[PDB]
RNA sequence: GUGGGAGAGGGUGGUGGAAUUCCCGGAGUAGCGGUGAAAUGCGCAGAUACCGGGAGGAACGCCGAUGGCGAAGGCAGCCACCUGGUCCACCCGUGACGCUGAGGCGCGAAAGCGUGGGGAGCAAACCGGAUUAGAUACCCGGGUAGUCCACGCCCUAAACGAUGCGCGCUAGGUCUCUGGGUCUCCUGGGGGCCGAAGCUAACGCGUUAAGCGCGCCGCCUGGGGAGUACGGCCGCAAGGC
């Protein structure tokens, strides 16, 4: 039970349904692999540095979570298979560390 | 890995006393639960050999603690070593 | 020798993990989107380390850029 | 005969030969040159002023669809990168914006013995 | 033991962008390439240069360093998992449990071998073009094994600090990495430079000793013959000891 943070980029064109649809597969998956929320930030649609997938924008997720170690990769793969998710990252949760303090 | 309970539970389970952290019993025993870790991982991911080192050196360091019991009080030997279930 | 500002004495109270903060990383790219040096940053060897990591997955993530081109020349 | 009168203008300088190749704002080209246009056959190709009359004969020729702004784009290290520069800089063509677009690697491929004690 | 710390230490899976090549399309025309100069080569079956899309293999630009990690070989995109070593603080526990180490066992760059796969770039051999007195070369155009992966072999090296390991003792200054602290600085671990005493044939070494000592292992005894012969052991072979 490690404490991890998942962004999640995918397809800025999409709807009000289809995103729906999108971030309840998300929800589904995270709860079929045990991972406990604790928050979330939605940023949406914005500008990226370079195309990903041909679209110089991107919707933004955010999800802080907490969940076991041993499937967080085997969660990963499960979020990918979506054509509209775009990009999943996972990193392990770290404390802040400030400069110019 | 080796989370803190499970240490504290293999040390309260071989301290010869209360509040010894590290006896002879207590050092061989973590040392081979770490050695049993560490077998467990070597079983797969066989093509690791810098962990490989560190099992050698831990199963030396475990052999020598052992031969010290052994000449030391060999009853309290014959304990650990029938308590762990080692030398087959 | 880089006398005309550095990057951390140009800036204030920040994270140096946060890779998801785009316009404060900005910064500490050059015109193209490498990362700038010690003398550039004025940051320490952790610091710096830190920085680095941050800025690849903050690129990874689709922020920041991993090239760009030069104008003016 | 398009009448684009604004396009971009890539140039491709290595220490070989340097070629101009005008084109339009989406990349698609109209005309171009080099030093083999030129009368220009061997080493001499390589020359900046090979390069200058490349340059000069592209503009020309861009001329002839009625361009008038161009965007210059430079890519590759080699003598007379800057003399073509100069030389559209001055040549009726005006110059809006000149960008050095080199492709450089991520250490990615191996490169011939030529190239060597690098990656 | 407890609590903290830094790291390209290792293994497995996944994943990102730049670039090379190739394929498709667009646009576009007479050469590109290459060199001291050239030629082979490729190009009217439309190349080079430009834009877009796709495939594939390999290596990770900036960060990056005189830096870090590891016992050595060696390790450099990113994420996750598994895992090794190590350092510091507290002065908590065991109570000499230590050091070294003939054999043995295991790891061991590159090249090389076997089976299967892969094959973009590079490239022994080889096919050509040049050069040259000749050119079995350097230079140029191609190009196979190989380089890559899995598994199994091979045991070599300028495997280098050309300096075995451990402990103690013997001025300092300066730069740096990483902790701790009353955080001008002190203290501990590691990486460099200059230097006290001393050592050295000298160059140089000098708290990271090549100084002063102690313990244990390895090795040397003029050069060629020769790391050859024979024998043995190991290896599929090349061959190694
Ligand atoms: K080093
Ligand atoms: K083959
Ligand atoms: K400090
Ligand atoms: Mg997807
Ligand atoms: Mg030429
Ligand atoms: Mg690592
Ligand atoms: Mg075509
Ligand atoms: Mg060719
Ligand atoms: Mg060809
Ligand atoms: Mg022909
Ligand atoms: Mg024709
Ligand atoms: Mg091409
Ligand atoms: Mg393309
Ligand atoms: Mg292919
Ligand atoms: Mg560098
Ligand atoms: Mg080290
Ligand atoms: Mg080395
Ligand atoms: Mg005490
Ligand atoms: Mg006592
Ligand atoms: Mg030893
Ligand atoms: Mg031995
Ligand atoms: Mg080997
Ligand atoms: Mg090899
Ligand atoms: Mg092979
Ligand atoms: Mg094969
Ligand atoms: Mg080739
Ligand atoms: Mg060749
Ligand atoms: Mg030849
Ligand atoms: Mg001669
Ligand atoms: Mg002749
Ligand atoms: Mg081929
Ligand atoms: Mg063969
Ligand atoms: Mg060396
Ligand atoms: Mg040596
Ligand atoms: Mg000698
Ligand atoms: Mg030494
Ligand atoms: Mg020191
Ligand atoms: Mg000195
Ligand atoms: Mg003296
Ligand atoms: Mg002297
Ligand atoms: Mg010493
Ligand atoms: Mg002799
Ligand atoms: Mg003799
Ligand atoms: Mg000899
Ligand atoms: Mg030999
Ligand atoms: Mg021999
Ligand atoms: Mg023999
Ligand atoms: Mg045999
Ligand atoms: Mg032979
Ligand atoms: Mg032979």
């Amino acid at each position: 039970m490690r404490r991890y943070e998942v962004n999640i980029v995918l397809n800025p064109n999409l709807d009000q349904s289809q995103l729906a649809l999108e971030k309840e597969i998300i929800q589904r998956a995270l709860e079929n692999y045990g991972a406990r929320v604790e928050k979330v930030e939605e940023l949406g649609l914005r500008r990226l540095a370079y195309p990903i997938a041909k679209d110089p924008q991107g919707y933004f997720l955010w999800y802080q979570v907490e969940m076991p170690e041993d499937r967080v990769n085997d969660l990963a793969r499960e979020l990918r298979i979506r054509d509209n998710v775009r990009r999943v990252m996972v990193v392990k949760s770290q404390e802040p560390f400030l400069a110019n303090a | 890995p080796i989370t803190k309970e499970e240490k504290q539970k293999v040390i309260q389970e071989f301290a010869r006393f209360p509040g010894d952290t590290g006896s002879t019993e207590v050092q061989v025993a973590l040392l081979t639960l770490r050695i049993n870790r560490l077998s467990e991982h070597l079983k797969v991911h066989k093509k690791d050999h810098h962990s490989h080192r560190g099992l050698l050196m831990m199963v030396g360091q475990r052999r020598r603690l052992l031969r010290y019991l052994q000449r030391e009080d060999p009853e309290r030997y014959r304990a650990l070593i029938e308590k762990l279930g080692i030398r087959g | 020798p880089s006398r005309k500002a550095k990057v951390k004495a140009t800036l204030g109270e920040f994270d140096l993990r946060d890779y998801r903060n785009v316009e404060v990383l900005k910064r500490f790219l050059s015109e193209t989107g490498k990362i700038l040096p010690r003398r550039r940053t004025g940051l320490s060897a952790k610091e710096q380390r830190i920085l680095a990591k941050t800025i690849k997955r903050a690129r990874i993530l689709g922020l920041l850029p991993f090239t760009e081109k030069l104008v003016r020349k | 005969k398009r009448q684009v009168a604004s396009g971009r203008a890539y140039i491709h300088a290595s220490y070989n030969n340097t070629i101009v190749t005008i084109t339009d704002p989406d990349g698609n080209p109209i005309t171009w040159s080099s030093g083999g246009v030129i009368g220009y056959k061997g080493s001499r190709k390589g020359t900046p002023y090979a390069a200058q009359l490349a340059a000069l004969d592209a503009a020309k020729k861009a001329m002839a669809y009625g361009m008038q702004s161009v965007d210059v784009i430079v890519r590759g290290t080699g003598a007379g990168r800057e003399q073509a520069i100069r030389a559209l800089q001055a040549s009726g063509l005006q110059v809006k914006s000149i960008v050095d677009d080199t492709p450089v690697p991520h250490n990615g491929c191996r490169p011939k013995k030529k190239f060597r004690k690098a990656s």
